[PDB]
């Protein structure tokens, strides 16, 4: 039973409603607690911050929130939370082992392919095809011009001659019988094979669209070492990775882009990634790896950076350090830990991911079905044409 | 490991609702239109003759003689183009040599129970250390099945290991690592790509009360968010096998044997229909 | 002041692509090639075998058939009468597209045998590194 604030909305009167609590954090904390001969009493932060070491308005005081501003005030004496150990962390307040050793990763938007029905005629430009569609009906004509006036193959047949010609049919029956046409059909036979060879070559990547800029690298990714106005990447506010980038003495122009645009709690970041509002997300690779694991359009990009652990927070001055330090470290030593990973993290429900090219679905080529039904049912009035042909 | 192909790899290009949508429906459909347009030639003859256009190998066929049957024949080979060149412009890629891991982890049952199976799998750590600490505390018989395939040190195991004298060798995540990145040939892989069990790390010893402890600490930490440790390891524990045309053999080609087995099965399963449907 | 800017690299020898009489065989194990060959001529024997005993296609014409149809050819104007035959025929003729396919998908690669063996990624390339 977890007491903590009901709205977190800014600007709202914020009154301590129990909740229930229950995840990593928490029974690991029961583990503790049956472990070692203590009581607990559960409540969570007064706001939606990690801890960051912040300059107040009046006489310039440093300060913390969130997790240590608590802790440093006497108001919690121990922490069960995914909190990154740091430099600037361990100054104050003394970390145990962690309990999960993870970095920093970009997530990111899946960006599934765009499928259309005209993907399959991409390769060749509408003036291309139009203009084959006009030469295949010009040769026909002058292959019928020559073979009729020939010194010593009809129109229906010559036509049906070049179209199997341009696709591979058969349905041409009758070479030509003039040598001046017998050359220029072969040389027709050799464009038509140029073309099918050009079309097959290169349809498969206009099928199915490619990922020029989905596919991040780490932080070298150019998109993220020079941050332009159109790509727009940010994290949680006042959070470890805060000052892990305010530290670094390279990205701090970069920093400069990632201020502006940091939201309050990681949820609100996935959420805003997840509707094409925040472009990448900069966080623990824990987190990360399982909200893609559980949101399927979201992905990870990998190249992880800033290796670190999560650990259980403490006052500098507490007798608790030794022993919870051997508990957790005995919970590493025997299966506790893995069967909690396995039952709390360790958990799929799409994966997709593998090296292999993509696996062709319907919507990769519905234009093919589509475009097959309207021959179909061009065909079945084309009939009705020839019909009224033959009566006349 | 030398790894297979799957007998469906070359089915994976595209989904088994894709394949029974086009080649059931789809040409059935197809066929039964080119008879009724030619009607206004046995629908047998036209089903051959879609099947011979859908992968156009010069099968002899009989053409249609109408002209909208003609129209029907030039887009539906159309098609067939195109799902020829799309079937094959990633067949290449699909039919690959995958390599798949014998072990599936550390609570993998041939570690479980090494008896139950015709080769006795020989698997086994360097003694002296923190491993067999972990595993006797953890798993008492399968230390005592460690006790007769002990290695005397690291190198003596990779050796072992490069011939048919030992199978796996269990022993921390970082010295693997680096002798994985660092083997010639990348013979050598860690299972899992990266299975971790302990997941502890690596820290400096200390006398109890030391007064050394906070400041090396803070240095520590100080070196970590810094990212010195990046290049640290970069330097010296990186790797070779890290961030890295092959000929076929009948197992890469077994799924295609397997179809044409099963269609002379059922070829003479329809010989035999035939002659008692005759009698 | 210096006359030319340059700066240290390496030279190394470029392996000329040396075509053995086989390459084009390369793609295709020998085994499997025998393997084949054996299968063209037991599906041509299957198809008349099939085709005389049916009460509803010679050696010759079954077996151009064959041919032709693995080869993509057209040699014999040929079909086969008996109805399982047909399925047993466009079956054989499926399975001829894929190991064509699949033998023009790598014919290709194994035709030039270059490999970036010798290209030197400068000096932070390993066989470099490490002697």
């Amino acid at each position: 039973i977890c007491t903590g604030p009901n709205d977190t909305s800014p600007g709202s009167p914020r009154h301590t409603v129990p909740q229930c609590c229950y995840g990593f954090c928490i029974d690991l904390l029961i583990k503790l607690a049956r472990t070692m001969n203590f009581t607990y009493e559960v409540h969570l932060v007064a706001d939606g911050k990690f801890g960051t070491q912040e300059r107040v308005n009046n006489s310039n005081k440093k300060e913390w929130n969130g997790m240590m501003g608590e802790l440093l005030s006497g108001q919690a004496d121990m922490i069960v939370a995914p909190l990154t150990i740091n430099n600037e962390r361990a100054q104050y307040i003394e970390f145990s082992k962690p309990f999960k050793y993870q970095g920093l990763t970009i997530l990111v938007k899946k960006e599934i392919p765009r499928s259309t029905l005209d993907s399959f005629m991409q390769p060749f430009q509408s003036t291309l095809w139009l203009l084959v569609g006009l030469s295949v009906h010009v040769v026909a004509v002058m292959l019928y011009l020559l073979d009729r006036f020939s010194p010593f193959l009809t129109l229906s047949s010559a036509m049906w001659f070049s179209w199997g010609v341009l696709l591979n049919s058969g349905i041409g029956e009758g070479a030509p019988r003039s040598f001046s046409a017998r050359i220029l059909g072969m040389v027709w036979a050799g464009f038509a094979m140029i073309i099918v060879a050009s079309y097959t070559a290169n349809l498969a990547a206009f099928l199915v669209l490619d990922r020029p800029e989905e596919r991040i690298t780490g932080i070298n990714d150019p998109r993220l070492r020079n941050p332009s106005d159109k790509f727009i990447y940010a994290t949680v506010k006042q959070s470890s990775v805060d000052i892990y980038f305010r530290r670094q003495v390279e990205l701090s122009t970069m920093y400069r882009h990632m201020e502006k645009h940091n939201y309050e709690s990681a949820a609100e970041a996935i959420q805003a990634v997840r509707d094409n509002k925040l472009h990448a997300f900069i966080w623990d690779s824990a987190v990360l790896e399982f909200e893609a694991s559980q949101k399927c359009d979201l992905v990870t990009t990998g190249e992880l950076f800033f290796r670190s652990g999560f650990g259980i927070g403490m006052r500098k001055d507490s007798p608790w350090k030794q022993n919870v330090s051997l508990s957790i470290l005995k919970s590493h030593e025997n299966g506790f830990m893995e069967d909690l990973d396995k039952t709390w993290v360790r958990y799929q429900e799409c994966d997709s991911r593998s090296n292999a090219p993509a696996t062709l679905t319907f919507e990769n080529m519905a234009g093919v079905f589509m475009l097959v039904a309207g021959g179909i049912v061009a065909g079945i009035f084309l009939i009705f044409i020839e019909i009224a042909y033959k009566r006349h | 490991s030398n790894g297979t192909v799957s007998p469906s790899a070359f089915l994976e290009p595209f989904s088994a609702s894709v394949w029974v949508m086009m080649f059931v429906m789809l040409l059935i459909v197809s066929a039964i239109a080119v008879f009724v347009f030619e009607y206004f030639f046995t629908i047998g003859k036209a089903i051959w003759l879609l099947w011979g256009l859908v992968f156009n190998n010069s099968v002899p066929v009989q053409n249609p003689k109408g002209t909208t049957s003609k129209i029907m024949v030039s887009v539906w080979a159309f098609f067939a183009v195109i799902f020829l060149a799309s079937y094959t412009a990633n067949l290449a890629a699909f039919i690959q040599e995958e390599f798949v891991d014998q072990v599936t982890g550390l609570s993998d049952k041939k570690f479980q129970r090494p008896h139950d199976y015709s080769p006795p799998f020989r698997f086994g750590t360097v003694p002296n250390g923190s491993t067999e600490r972990n595993i006797r505390n953890n798993y008492p018989y399968m230390h005592q099945y460690m006790t007769r395939f002990n290695q005397r040190g690291v190198e003596d195991a990779l050796v072992s290991l490069k011939t048919g004298k030992l199978d796996a060798f269990i022993y921390d995540a970082a010295v693997l690592n680096y002798k994985a990145g660092r083997d010639e040939g990348c013979k050598l892989v860690t299972i899992g790509s990266g299975y971790i069990f302990a997941t502890t790390g690596y820290g400096i010893a200390l006398q109890k009360g030391s007064p050394w402890k906070r400041q090396i600490d803070l240095a520590l930490l100080q070196f970590v968010g810094d990212g010195e440790m990046e290049e640290l390891e970069t330097l010296w524990l990186t790797g070779i096998c890290h961030n890295e045309s092959s000929q076929l053999d009948i197992d890469n080609m077994a799924g295609v044997f397997y179809m044409l087995a099963a269609a002379m099965a059922l070829s003479l399963i329809t010989f035999i229909w035939e002659h008692l449907f005759y009698w």
